[PDB]
């Protein structure tokens, strides 16, 4: 009663201090800066032999390993230059909706409906990509996770809950609770010390890793949040959502920077990333496009096509070369 | 992860004898296999590949023909079929795998090798037959190829070898600049086509040995002489 | 032009999609089969009779014909962020009790079990996912249906049915109530089926759904429908 | 009221921290990204000899 | 004398432009849009090809009644005979597979995900052409020149007996073509129909029964066509052969249009395989 | 148990005695008096030679049921199917081929003349053995060794799909080896015989007429010993295929002795063909 | 006598045949 009640006056203090430290919109601000005009990509890479839908990519740190989820129950893992296949990952359940590469290179992550993380082996002296460990102990579907190192990941699953995993010891030993709604994507920052996650209560929750703990929360969309993607600096996140808004929002100023709406586009957004320099915000849609969205100019830089179904997953690698965009077509295209 | 071979033994000139090398450990199906001969008195020399699956098969010229490489995938045993055995051929033969992909290390694990006795295209150079060495004191060793070995892709294939006496050659360096999985940092590889370098900062005693370069540009692959450390 | 190892990953990459298009034809001839429904309408149970924490699998082969059922009921998340995985299946499983109506829910608020079922059929089939998919729906513990329809009558928990107290008329109502919620039934079937620890019909009647579907997809193949 | 106690004091420790101007943050985002708008090739096309990715 | 030659020709005419047109209008659809990834598309692309093929030969054969003699050669004359005889022996045996192709996808659904696959499609339908190959390649060494009243006329030489080898080969395409396809073509898709009331799908509501009844009329449209286009011109070689008829202008016409209906099928093969399939109809709707 | 594999045996060993005694008896008589110099006397060789070749099948045959698995190796059950199979048809296109002589030798007198003649008889012999030969071929191909149970088994592996190439083949070979000769044989004979009865030399007398009569009744039988015999074995198999049917001891023996009437024909063509004609029998007679 | 001609030929090709 008297406690809720303080709560929402808390809430309101808040409110008070967003409306205080804001005085000039973004969108006043970069007037300055030239946009960056009609930014055109081809594609570069078409690959193939997935035959089932594509829910996650994830790049490797080397710029040339991307790994790849499919409906077939397939990890593949793609030489992205030469368009070979590197290694095809038999997975024992085929429903995975989530893929991690390791910063170092040596293991693989998946997850799906089956609510158990498994790591994969890539190292292993018998020539056979393994299983190295079953992580299990979430009530909900695997929807995203990353590796922060070969022995900590961090996952994101459908029971409103995040947790920091132990590869070594099997267990959690962080965990990360305060959803109001199921987590649907999650993204790590450079220094790795601190994560945001976004949930399907229309937030994004700043977790600090070695805490634990819920450091900031922004509510700024409106239905639900699918993706979510750190700024290369580390202070600001682009969030997609499934009501045809990208908000961009920043730690340290805790308010929405910028929204990107578009009249004819009503479809949702499953994925979003940042390229190099974050001048470019690159967000996979439903409507079988991905758009260009400029950081600063709040633009369509560009328009990417040709992908049969919607592109479920996005990721632009570490050094800015590409960007490779997966759809429920079983083609991955890799566009520079 | 082991490879013993069979089938040895004293064999008459112009006769057929059969190897089998047994596989266990490891997904035999999915690497590449190679033999490996060495003389008793000379460096190392390829002999045949078949690859994964059966798909592609190689021989150098000096033993085209008479040699006959298969691989049976179920039972997980490697075949060299050998006919009209002549005087060259008295040299051990070793069972190689190797696994092909970015980032892959072939040539990582060796087999034991079986005595064989008999009774009766790019060239790599070693520097010097021979250095007399101490241990804490960096060791320099330098092989040198009849052609540049660096690939437009940038990858400059060469693989450096250590063949303790009386052990199996075990891989040290692949692709000039990458480690072995085992191998300490102290071992180091540099250089460009043509000229190569290899460095140990802190030689120990169990470093010692004959030090073998092998391009992997183009088949047939071929070994250097060595170079061999004394105390 | 390809280097000595670039031929051998390429030769790599072509064993692993000769491997994956055998797994891909594999697949493609294997039913996948969704299971839906509340908890207590016998999910285990009707599993059991077809063989004999996440997703439980379950491959039986009836006719030379693969099926994989896909058991989703242990999952407690929001099922409309993960419903969009299941649109290329061939049939759902929708599996509810008959003897529900008695029973009440869990929640103190009050509720019924049977009204919980018509709006768990409500979301499935006007699902925007499923409208190609055909539904198989199953009625079960008609023997303890029979038993309480004879004592307690339908008439109470809703005053709409106004028929008499019949078993068979009862069973027949229950049954086109769930076959009203469909809101496109010229593109989608639902295919009703009694069980009450029943053997092989219970296989055959799943069998001949799922090959009226299979007629369906290839008359879609060929063009003609 | 047991589990709305620690929402409010999780809402306590949000409360109290300390925030940058949004013009301060602009100022951030706009460097940054000046910093390394040449360094990014999405920005700049790459030479195709430089481009690993070729026809 | 005249309005007989401008009736025959622009007969030849008109089966020649609208068969051009439909059949390399199906072959651009399918290679553009469709890339023949499906199973079905594959049969129609082989049936579109083989009427092309069937269609370019008119032009020759307008030529040869016109100016009444072939001009074209004897090196040519072998193989547009050979393109006359083998590409419709093709066309019949792609009909008579998707007959077989449609009665194993709805009687046979479980051995149908075998069956239909585009792996398979591709195999039975090289084995159509083989099998064509088998009549095609005699073809291409019987055909040659022979002057006749100081006229060159295209024609199948047979070795002797004449008498024999003629009537054989006639029989040949009496049988393979004509009367063993009737056999595949009412069977598989009259046992089609039989299942299909059988699926209660199709009964049920009137929206549903009335797509039981379009199917049905494509399908009986589908045999009728083949039966239409086909049985005029198969008995009147018999009945040449049997029974020596006088030279007439009326007997003139019936000869060349008896085999301008044999053609008019590949005209209207394209109208009934693809166009009325709802998978092509989706793509004009879109485009 | 032991009663029954006796019987089926015996029952093979009867016809592979009588039927490699009757074959190669013929091919003596006829190589060493005759030398064929006759045009007709080149089919009852080649007659002769195709069901000799298919007897030869039997030992190995029944060494098949008898152990119960193959013991002769793959490279020989190659080699013994495609016997069995490529000489059945070359026998009963032989069957076919007589009845085309008989009735151009009645019917059509004048085009007889070229027709029946020994450098023609022995260019439609050779077109037999190589129409025989586009179904002997694949089945030397298809024909390996399977372990069943530990058993080898002889018999034609087909490629995926394997249950549409294994019965396409069974109606094939129902058409072809039945369903076209028996239309070839009933119709041909059966004009011959309407023809007979118009030609005034075998009416007339009552000696003239009895001869029409025997004539008669050797064609009578001739079209129903090809007809008793082969009639079981090709409705068997199409019911085998259709219709599961439950492994039973009166089951095993009538798979055996539907094909021991097949082999029963080529026992009895030489007593219809060879023995019963006239010129034979001046033959037997003199020597 | 054509008639009778071809009747001889019939005679002729049945002893040919060897059913007369
Ligand atoms: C002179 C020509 C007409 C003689 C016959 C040529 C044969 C060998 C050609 C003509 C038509 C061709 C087919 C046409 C269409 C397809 C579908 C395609 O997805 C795979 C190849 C495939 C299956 C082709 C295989 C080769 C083919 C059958
Ligand atoms: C199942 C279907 C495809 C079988 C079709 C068989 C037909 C079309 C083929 C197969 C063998 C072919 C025969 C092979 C040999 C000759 C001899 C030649 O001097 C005249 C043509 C002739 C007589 C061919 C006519 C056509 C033919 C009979
Ligand atoms: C095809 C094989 C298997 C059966 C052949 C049957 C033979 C005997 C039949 C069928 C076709 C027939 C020919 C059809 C047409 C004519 C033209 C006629 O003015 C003279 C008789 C003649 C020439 C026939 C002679 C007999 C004939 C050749
Ligand atoms: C093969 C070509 C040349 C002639 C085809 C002849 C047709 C009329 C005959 C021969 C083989 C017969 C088929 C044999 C087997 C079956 C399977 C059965 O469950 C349904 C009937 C069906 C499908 C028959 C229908 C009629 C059929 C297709
Ligand atoms: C049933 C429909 C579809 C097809 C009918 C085809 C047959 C029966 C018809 C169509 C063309 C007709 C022929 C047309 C021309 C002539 C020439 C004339 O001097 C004698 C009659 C004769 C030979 C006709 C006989 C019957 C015929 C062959
Ligand atoms: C393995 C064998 C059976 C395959 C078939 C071989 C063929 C080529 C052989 C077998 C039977 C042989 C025929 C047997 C009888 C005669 C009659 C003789 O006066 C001329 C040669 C001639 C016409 C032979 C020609 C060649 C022939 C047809
Ligand atoms: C006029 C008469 C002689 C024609 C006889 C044609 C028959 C016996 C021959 C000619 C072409 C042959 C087919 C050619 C190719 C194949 C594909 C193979 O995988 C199975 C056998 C099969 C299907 C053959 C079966 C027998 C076959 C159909
Ligand atoms: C020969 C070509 C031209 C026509 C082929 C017709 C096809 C569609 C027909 C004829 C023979 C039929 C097969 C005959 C026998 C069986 C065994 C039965 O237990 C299952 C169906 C099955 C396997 C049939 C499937 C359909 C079938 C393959
Ligand atoms: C060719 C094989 C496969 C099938 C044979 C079918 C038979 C029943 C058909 C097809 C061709 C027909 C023949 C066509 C021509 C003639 C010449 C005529 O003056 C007498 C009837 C006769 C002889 C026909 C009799 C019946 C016939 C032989
Ligand atoms: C008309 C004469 C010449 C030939 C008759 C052949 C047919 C009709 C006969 C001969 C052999 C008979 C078969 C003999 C054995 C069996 C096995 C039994 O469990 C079912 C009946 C069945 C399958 C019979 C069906 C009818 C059958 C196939
Ligand atoms: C003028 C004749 C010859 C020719 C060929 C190419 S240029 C000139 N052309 C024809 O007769 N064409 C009709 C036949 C159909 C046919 C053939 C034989 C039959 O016994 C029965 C029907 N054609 C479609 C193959
Ligand atoms: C045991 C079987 C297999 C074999 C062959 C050589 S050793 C063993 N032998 C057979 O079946 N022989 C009968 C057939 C007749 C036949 C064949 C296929 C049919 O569809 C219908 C009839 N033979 C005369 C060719």
């Amino acid at each position: 009663d008297q406690l809720r009640q303080e709560a929402e006056q808390l809430k309101n203090q808040i409110r008070d201090a967003r409306k205080a430290c804001a005085d000039a919109t973004l969108s006043q601000i970069t007037n300055n800066i030239d946009p960056v005009g009609r930014i055109q990509m081809r594609t570069r890479r078409t690959l193939r032999g997935h035959l089932a839908k594509i829910y996650a990519m994830h790049w490797g740190t080397d710029s040339r390993l991307l790994v790849s989820a499919s409906q077939d129950g397939k990890l593949i893992i793609w030489d992205s230059y030469t368009t070979n296949k590197v290694h095809a990952i038999p997975l024992r359940s085929s429903w995975v909706m989530t893929c991690a590469y390791a910063p170092s290179g040596n293991y693989v992550a998946c997850g799906g409906l089956d609510n158990i993380c498994s790591i994969y082996n890539l190292k292993t002296r018998e020539g056979n990509v393994r299983v190295s460990r079953e992580l299990a102990g979430h009530t909900g579907y695997l929807s995203c996770c990353r590796f922060l190192d070969d022995n900590q990941i961090v996952t994101s699953s459908g029971d409103t809950t995040c947790a920091l995993w132990d590869i070594e010891t099997g267990q959690q030993t962080t965990t990360f609770t305060g959803h109001t709604g199921d987590v649907m994507s999650l993204s790590l920052a450079p220094d790795t010390r601190l994560f945001v996650s976004g949930a399907c209560d229309a937030s994004a929750k700043l977790w600090d890793v070695r805490e634990g703990m819920c450091r900031q929360t922004f509510t700024g969309h409106e239905s639900d949040i699918n993706a979510i993607c750190f700024f290369p600096n580390g202070n600001a996140f682009a969030t997609g959502s499934d009501d045809a808004t990208c908000r961009l929002f920043d730690l340290r100023a805790d308010q929405e920077l910028m929204t990107y709406s578009h009249d004819n586009i009503i479809c949702g957004i499953t994925s979003v990333s940042f390229s190099k320099s974050g001048r470019l915000l690159l967000a996979g849609y439903d409507d079988f496009n991905c758009n260009v969205w400029d950081a600063l100019k709040a633009d369509r830089a560009g328009v990417l096509a040709g992908h049969d179904n919607r592109v479920s997953c996005l990721g632009v690698t570490d050094d800015g070369m590409a960007v490779a965009t997966g759809s429920w077509d079983s083609f991955l295209k890799i566009w520079n | 992860v082991q490879l013993v071979e069979s089938g040895g033994g004293l064999v008459q000139p112009g006769g057929s004898r059969k190897l089998s090398c047994s596989a266990s450990g490891f997904a035999f199906s999915s690497f590449g296999m190679h033999w490996v001969r060495q003389a008793p008195e000379k460096g190392l020399e390829w002999v045949a590949y078949i690859s994964s699956g059966s798909g592609t098969i190689y021989y150098a010229d000096t033993v085209k023909g008479r040699f006959t490489i298969s691989r049976d995938d179920p039972k997980n045993t490697l075949f060299l079929q050998m006919t009209s055995l002549r005087s060259e051929d008295t040299a051990m033969y070793y069972c190689v795998r190797s696994i092909y992909y970015y980032g892959s290390s072939p040539f990582d694990f060796w087999g034991q090798g079986t005595t064989l006795t008999v009774s009766a295209d790019i060239v790599m150079t070693q520097a010097t037959s021979s250095v007399p060495v101490t241990p804490g004191e960096s060791v320099s060793i330098s092989c040198r190829s009849s052609k540049s070995l660096l690939h437009s892709n940038g990858n400059t294939y060469l693989y450096w070898f250590l063949q303790r006496p009386g052990q199996s050659p075990q891989l040290l360096i692949y692709r000039m600049s990458n480690l072995a999985s085992g191998v300490p940092d102290r071992f180091s590889g540099s250089g460009s086509g043509t000229a190569f370098t290899l460095t140990i900062s802190r030689l120990e005693a169990e470093d010692v040995g004959v030090y073998y370069c092998m391009q992997h540009l183009e088949y047939p692959l071929t070994f250097g002489a060595g170079t061999k450390l004394e105390l | 032009t390809l280097s000595a190892e670039d031929k051998a990953a390429v030769e790599r990459s072509k064993m692993i999609d000769r491997n994956l298009r055998e797994d891909g034809e594999k697949a493609a001839r294997e039913v996948k089969l969704l299971l839906l429904g509340a908890g207590e309408s016998g999910k285990s149970t009707i599993v059991k009779q077809m063989k004999i924490t996440g997703i439980v699998e379950t491959h039986f082969t009836f006719k030379d014909l693969h099926f994989k059922m896909f058991d989703v009921g242990a999952q407690r998340s929001e099922r409309k962020k993960w419903i969009h995985c299941f649109e290329g299946v061939t049939a759902i499983i929708f599996c509810v009790a008959l003897s529900d109506y008695d029973l009440v829910l869990a929640e103190d608020e009050e509720m019924n079990r049977m009204h919980e079922s018509m709006k768990l059929f409500d979301s499935i089939c006007n699902n925007k996912w499923f409208t190609d998919t055909s539904i198989i729906l199953f009625l079960n513990k008609k023997d303890l249906f029979e038993e309480k329809i004879k004592k307690s009558p339908l008439t109470i928990c809703y005053p709409e049915y106004a028929g008499s107290n019949t078993y068979e008329e009862a069973a027949a109502y229950i049954q086109c109530q769930f076959e009203d919620l469909n809101k496109r039934k010229d593109t989608k079937e639902i295919y009703t089926h009694f069980t009450c620890s029943t053997d092989t019909k219970n296989v055959q009647f799943v069998f001949d759904a799922v090959t009226d579907v299979i007629i369906k997809n290839n008359l879609k193949d060929c063009g003609l429908f | 009221i047991a589990q709305a106690r620690k929402l409010v004091e999780q809402l306590k420790m949000e409360a109290n921290i300390d925030r940058i101007k949004v013009s301060k943050a602009a100022a951030d985002l706009m460097a940054y990204c000046e910093a390394h708008a040449k360094e990014d090739p999405l920005l700049t096309p790459v030479p195709a000899s430089e481009n690993p990715f070729r026809e | 004398s005249m309005i007989t030659a401008i009736t025959i020709m622009a007969l030849y005419s008109i089966v020649c432009v609208v068969g051009l047109f439909g059949n390399f209008l199906v072959m651009y659809v399918i290679v553009r849009y469709t890339k023949m990834k499906t199973a079905t598309n594959i049969y129609i692309f082989n049936l579109a090809l083989a009427d092309a093929l069937a269609t370019s030969t008119l032009p020759f054969q307008s030529v040869n009644y016109l100016m009444g003699t072939w001009p074209f050669g004897t090196i040519l004359c072998k193989i547009v005979i050979s393109i006359d005889y083998y590409n419709m022996f093709t066309s019949i045996f792609t009909l008579c597979t998707m007959s077989v192709d449609r009665y194993i996808a709805v009687c046979h659904p479980v051995k149908a995900l075998d069956f239909r696959t585009p792996r398979n499609a591709k195999i039975i339908n090289v084995c159509n052409w083989i099998l064509s190959s088998a009549i095609g390649l005699p073809v291409m060494f019987m055909a040659t020149t022979k002057y006749r009243q100081g006229s060159i006329d295209c024609t199948l030489t047979f070795s002797h007996p004449t008498w024999y080898w003629e009537n054989l080969l006639k029989i040949c395409v009496f049988i393979f073509a004509f009367i063993m396809p009737v056999l595949i073509i009412t069977v598989c898709y009259g046992l089609m129909i039989l299942r299909l009331k059988s699926v209660r799908m199709l009964s049920g509501s009137k929206e549903k029964d009335r797509n039981l009844r379009r199917i049905t009329r494509m399908v009986l449209v589908v045999v009728a066509v083949f039966i239409v286009c086909w049985t005029p011109i198969h008995i009147y070689v018999i009945i040449k052969a049997l029974v020596t008829i006088p030279e007439t202008t009326f007997q003139t016409v019936s000869w060349h249009f008896c085999i301008a209906l044999g053609y008019t099928n590949s005209c209207l093969n394209p109208v009934l395989y693809a166009f009325l399939d709802e998978n092509f109809k989706r793509c004009f709707r879109e485009f």
